[PDB]
RNA sequence: UGAAAUUCUUGGAUUUAUUGAAGACUAACUACUGCGAAAGCAUUUGCCAAGGACGUUUUCAUUAAUCAAGAACGAAAGUUAGGGGAUCGAAGAUGAUCAGAUACCGUCGUAGUCUUAACCAUAAACUAUGCCGACUAGGGAUCGGGUGGUGUUUUUUUAAUGAC
RNA sequence: CGUCGCUAGUACCGGAACUAAAAGUUCCGUAGGUGAACCUGCGGAAGGAUCAUUAAAG
RNA sequence: GUCGACGUACUUCAUAGGAUCA
């Protein structure tokens, strides 16, 4: 267990730093959180109008 | 800043010649420009007492729909037949079976038409069992008989024709009587009649059935 | 204080009647 | 000389509209529900938002030239209750006091064969 | 006040209480409301007509079709009369269905739950809220003024449910002294 | 409210807590306090969080003539709503109401205790404790276990409460990990988001909702916004191309066919990477 | 019984 | 008769403990009440403690009583009750 | 809603009427009455085969009861691959977080609910009650069949049937 | 009756001015759960308190 | 590690009822 535990960690190591080569914010992304929704209200879309308006 | 009613205009409808009351009011509509394209398709419901003038018939309604306008007189035509909800609720009761049939079929002059009957079984005069249920295989020919009288009733004969049937509820003395062997039966009615189809619109027809 | 679990003699006319006066 | 109307009642759990049309059904006369005659949305299904809106609609009609109205009488129905509740009386006993002529009173609240599932779920709903 | 009429049609099982108590019917509709009264046996439905030489009320004729749809609906004949004195009573009616979907033995259970042994259940909810109830089968009807039956709903609909008879009733108690005190 | 009066159970926590004598105690949930002595027995000082004024004040009065005075502070709120002084360690016995945003906010404190020992229902515990292909492991688990590390102390029965509550409880230690793993959290929470919706389904037949597209077409315009590509912005437009590059990625990751339930941590991390590369980012 | 069956 | 028939058979599906054990009490009560029960002479008691005396059957001896017993069954208060109220119906039989 | 607030709405909401489209479900009649080994089973009509009971002065002559092994089906939920996706709806998000009879309410709603080809084989799958055989009380109601009457109705020509 | 306060506002060069300020139900099977002292979906059970009316083809 | 499940072994909580008398 001590040994698959240990390759493991070196594994993890490896991908985070390669996570860490590539990144970027998460401001304007929109969340996961939106997928039950499935329909959105004039509010809420005047808000994605106004952001994508300022992204340009 | 317009009152919707000065601008509209007044107008009176007329029934068949078949119905003896040919007046069943007024309605309005907004004036021309035209008028005459809202007038045409719509439909009125109205009781059949009000227009053959006796309570009898306080339980049915028909449906007639505007196909012409005149002067003022809106002529229309028979679009369709129902009961009132109460006298159906009325009808249906416990410790009794439900027969109903529908039928599917088309008058001489091309009028496709769907009619439901409906009929209960009844308890004789010496019967002394709560209840008379009747085993299936009498609902099933009793449904053949009745779905074969109105077959013929209808395909022997014009709409006008028929709603002259329906007017004195012929067809329901015809269907106690054929049905009456095979189980005694009560409130045998014409319960809905539905227009699916209709032909080629003919002037002449509605003309000639106006008067 | 304790409610009556037998029907009512007085009529909802007498009970309407005695709320009103 | 008397020119009839329809009068559609349609008594919802938390708010009555009274309905008045031509005999057709296409044309509305006069239009009056329980939230424009009460301060608060609580007592717009209450029996008194409905006499107000009664007695307004029956007010209209004699303007307009109508004096006797068929009433149709209905509920929410579908999944739902399927009587007339307290509101829909309440107008329907204020519009014979309003003096328009009553024809004739039918239910025709919309009645299934079979429906769909309700909203409650299957412990129920209306706590 | 002109020439109408009403028609209400009687259900064959309470006709013969009809009968049994028309003697006290047709009394106080011809004589307070001035109403022309009629039954048509052949229809079975009671009719009436606003009589225009002697009826001076005009809410009289929609009184008594409602007098009669209450008697109609079960609720006995003094419980009715009620409505002709009145101005403010109202019927309200639901079925069992709307609150919860419940067949068989878990319909009946309910049923009985609601009237109580002895009817004691049903008779615990009438006094508190002032009003009466009729248990037609899987039909509920309530009789009263109109905030009166919202709360006889709410304590029927809990014991539909599933809400124990006796939380109920505590219930009903604390209501009930609220109603004395207002 | 529920009190704790077995005082076995609340000696074991302050000894498992392993304070020591320079620590600054974070005391959420101070009741009456009986934990609340001795932490303050063993302790540098304690800061104390409680929503009732009452008890706040009750625990003031035990505690006033003491040596201890200068020792303990009392913030009156609520928890989540408060901003908290530094603390070293946690010791909870919060309603259970607060246990899985409690959990959270001590991961994102600006500088998280090293130890906390938390009290939760026993479900909860499980949940928290759960491994990879147990029937227990869910979101939670996963994200936990990346922010941090959580072991098992004790069981906690119905009978040491009064009144009794309707379920049992536990006692956890929470180890929060420093230097707190390089994984942005929004981008974490977003796939474990999308692929837990059934646990015990494929994660392809995760990805196959049509809003998950929607959300990754979106979030693949938004991300060729940013790098200055332009995009046409249609509904449909990328998703013949988003449907191709999640059907690469996950056919080449192995990943399409394997149970979420079943993922470890490495399985995720090395689909996160994939889903990168491929140009898509999910929160 | 007064009006039974006809107008009273 | 319908009607009773539907009344005695919703009746006959309820067959919890509780309901039946208010409706036995409630009986007995108006029976008591309205004496409907003959008084038993000297001869009916004589004969009806021969017979438990003969048998032995209202004591702890039975099946039902030494297994409830034998296993720690009757320290709970609503067994103890019934296994009460055999006893002590048992000593009204023994009466004289 | 206990009152509000997210929500829709002068581009016309809610409501009215004339239609059209999609997917479920078979109200009232409905009854622990009926059928099926059970799970289960309810609109009309056709086809395919299957079954109990009844009637038999028909036929084979012990071919039978129970059943480790082994086999078919097995509510709801659930998994794999297509289709469909109306209602309801785990999860998730979000409005409000004021008041204890109405104290868990609202909106959006993924998977599912439906269906096709296979898996899974669990329920308070309850009469908390193995299967076959015999015997041991009276009473009237019902479901299917059969026997009998110089019984009623009907066939409104008789009748014979049907229903009583 | 005076001084400086504290709260709100107005301006001026931390400071220095002005105004206002009536308060003290019990479960089973399965599937999930990130404001979980427990909730939720589907199917099932009573091991859960039956009042009234009821031949109206009378 | 004061870890989970199971196996094993023990502890523990649920006993008073009728009659007479004061
Ligand atoms: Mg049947
Ligand atoms: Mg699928
Ligand atoms: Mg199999
Ligand atoms: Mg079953
Ligand atoms: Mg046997």
């Amino acid at each position: 267990k001590f040994i698959e535990h240990q390759l493991k960690r070196e594994e993890r190591k490896t991908i985070i730093g390669k996570l860490q080569d590539y990144k970027i914010d998460t401001s304007l992304l929109t969340s996961s959180k939106r997928l039950g929704e499935g329909r959105q209200t004039k509010k809420e879309e005047f808000k994605e109008a106004l952001s994508l308006e300022r992204q340009g | 800043v317009v009152d919707p009613f000065t601008r509209k205009e007044w107008f009176d409808i007329k029934a068949p010649s078949t119905f003896e009351n040919r007046n069943v009011g007024k309605t309005l509509v907004n004036k021309s420009t035209s008028a005459s394209d809202a007038l045409k398709g719509r439909v009125v419901e109205v009781c059949l007492a009000d227009l053959q003038g006796s309570e009898d018939h306080s339980f049915r309604k028909i449906k007639l729909r505007v196909d012409e306008v005149q002067g003022k007189n809106l002529l229309t035509n028979f679009h369709g037949m129902d009961f009132t909800t109460d006298k159906l609720r009325s009808m249906v009761r416990k410790w009794q079976t439900l027969i109903e049939a529908n039928v599917t079929v088309k008058t001489s002059d091309d009028y496709v038409l769907r009619i439901f009957a409906i009929a209960f079984t009844r308890k004789q005069a010496n019967q002394v069992k709560r209840h008379s249920y009747a085993q299936s295989s009498h609902i099933r020919a009793i449904r053949k008989v009745i779905s074969e009288i109105l077959t013929k009733e209808v395909q022997g004969s014009t709409l006008a024709q028929l709603t002259s049937k329906l007017i004195p509820e012929v067809i329901n003395k015809e269907i106690e009587n054929a049905t009456k062997d095979i189980f005694p039966l009560q409130n045998i009615h014409v319960r809905k009649v539905k227009l699916l189809k209709q032909p080629k619109f003919d002037v002449g027809a509605l003309m000639a059935l106006h008067g | 204080f304790e409610l009556s679990d037998v029907k009512s003699s007085k009529s909802l006319a007498e009970i309407y009647e005695d709320d009103y006066t | 000389s008397q020119v009839f109307g329809v009068a559609r009642i349609y008594a919802s759990f938390n708010d009555t509209f009274v309905h008045v049309t031509d005999l057709s059904g296409k044309e509305t006369i006069a239009r009056v529900t329980g939230g424009m005659k009460v301060k608060a949305d609580r007592d717009e299904s209450s029996p008194y938002a409905a006499m107000l809106a009664a007695q307004d609609v029956a007010a209209k009609c004699k303007e307009v030239g109508i004096t006797a109205v068929h009433v149709k009488i209905r509920a929410t129905g579908g999944t739902r209750t399927k009587t007339p509740g307290p509101g829909g009386q309440a107008a329907l006993r204020a519009l014979a006091r309003s003096g328009l002529r009553i024809g004739r009173i039918e239910d025709v609240t919309p009645v299934p064969s079979d429906s769909t599932r309700k909203k409650g779920g299957r412990r129920g709903r209306r706590l | 006040i002109k020439f109408e009429s009403r028609k209400i049609m009687v259900p064959p099982h309470r006709m013969t209480p009809l009968r049994n108590s028309w003697t006290k019917i047709y009394p106080p509709l011809v004589e307070h409301l001035k109403l022309q009264v009629r039954m048509n046996l052949k229809t079975k439905s009671v009719e009436l007509r606003t009589n225009p030489k002697f009826t001076t009320d005009p809410g009289a004729l929609q009184k008594g079709a409602d007098f009669i749809k209450a008697f109609t609906l079960g609720f006995d004949l003094d419980d009715s009369i009620a409505l002709l004195r009145l101005d403010d009573l109202y019927i309200e009616t639901f079925e069992v269905k709307d609150v919860k979907t419940l067949t068989g033995d878990h319909l009946s259970r309910a049923i009985g739950r609601i009237a109580g042994k002895d009817g004691k259940t049903k008779f615990a909810i009438e006094n508190a809220t002032r009003t009466r109830i009729v248990l037609a089968d899987s039909k509920i009807h309530i009789l009263g003024g109109f905030t009166h039956i919202r709360m006889a709903r709410e304590s029927v609909v809990s014991l539909i449910l599933g809400s124990p008879p006796g939380k109920v009733y505590g219930n009903l108690r604390t209501v009930a002294s609220r109603l004395k005190e207002r | 409210q529920h009190i704790l009066k077995n005082p076995l159970v609340a000696q074991g926590i302050v000894d498992k807590a392993q304070i020591r004598p320079s620590d600054v105690v974070l005391e959420v949930g101070p009741g009456t306090g009986n934990l609340t002595v001795r932490i303050l027995e063993q302790a540098k000082n304690v800061v104390a969080v409680e929503m009732d004024p009452r008890m706040a004040a009750e625990l003031t009065k035990r505690v006033r003539g003491t040596p201890v005075e200068k020792k303990l502070e009392i913030m009156l709120g609520d928890f989540m709503k408060t901003e908290l002084p530094y603390f070293d360690i946690c010791i909870s016995n919060t309603p259970y109401q607060i246990s899985s945003p409690l959990v959270f906010k001590l991961i994102n404190q600006p500088r998280p205790p090293r130890v906390s020992i938390l009290m939760f229902q026993r479900e909860f515990a499980l949940r928290l404790l759960a491994r990879p292909g147990d029937s227990l492991y869910c979101r939670l688990s996963a994200n936990v276990q990346m922010w941090a590390n959580v072991t098992h102390i004790m069981k906690v029965g119905k009978n040491n409460f009064r009144p009794p509550p309707q379920v049992e409880s536990s006692v956890v230690r929470l180890e929060i990990k420093n230097p707190r793993p390089q994984v942005d959290y929004n981008e974490w929470d977003g796939l474990l988001r999308i692929v837990f919706v059934r646990k015990n389904r494929t994660i392809s037949a995760g990805f196959k909702s049509t809003t998950v597209m929607d959300i990754l077409e979106k979030n693949y315009k938004t991300f060729l916004a940013m790098n200055n590509e332009m995009v046409d912005d249609t509904k449909g437009s990328m998703h013949d191309v988003v449907k191709e590059k999640i059907d690469t990625v996950l056919k080449e990751t192995d990943l399409g066919d394997k149970r979420a339930g079943k993922c470890d941590q490495n399985d995720f991390l090395r689909l996160l990477y994939a889903f990168h590369q491929v140009g898509i980012h999910f929160s | 019984l007064p009006g039974w069956g006809e107008w009273a | 008769m319908f009607r009773e028939e539907r009344k005695a058979r919703r009746l006959k599906k309820i067959k919890s403990k509780t309901y039946r054990k208010i409706k036995k009490k409630e009986l007995m009560k108006n029976r008591e009440l309205a004496a409907v029960s003959s008084d038993e002479d000297n001869e009916d008691h004589d004969i009806a403690r021969a017979k438990e005396r003969m048998t032995l059957k209202h004591k702890t001896n039975s099946k039902w009583a030494k297994d409830m017993i034998k296993h720690g069954m009757t320290n709970d208060a609503e067994t103890r009750e019934e296994m009460e109220e055999m006893l002590r119906q048992g000593e009204r039989l023994k009466a004289k």
